[PDB]
């Protein structure tokens, strides 16, 4: 279910099914 | 230096598919 996933816990559910598994880069820049 | 991106500004189904690859 993809609906207005701008942040808030959103970026991170619709990632928390789509790699179907715990580990991604969700790393910003230094 | 927060981006934005699939946070407000681009991102609906199309470069998904593969945040992770």
């Amino acid at each position: 279910f993809v609906n207005q996933h701008l942040c808030g816990s959103h970026l991170v559910e619709a990632l928390y099914l789509v790699c179907g598994e715990r580990g991604f880069f969700y790393t910003p820049k230094t | 230096g927060i981006v934005e991106q699939c946070c407000t500004s681009i991102c609906s189904l199309y470069q998904l598919e593969n945040y992770c690859n």
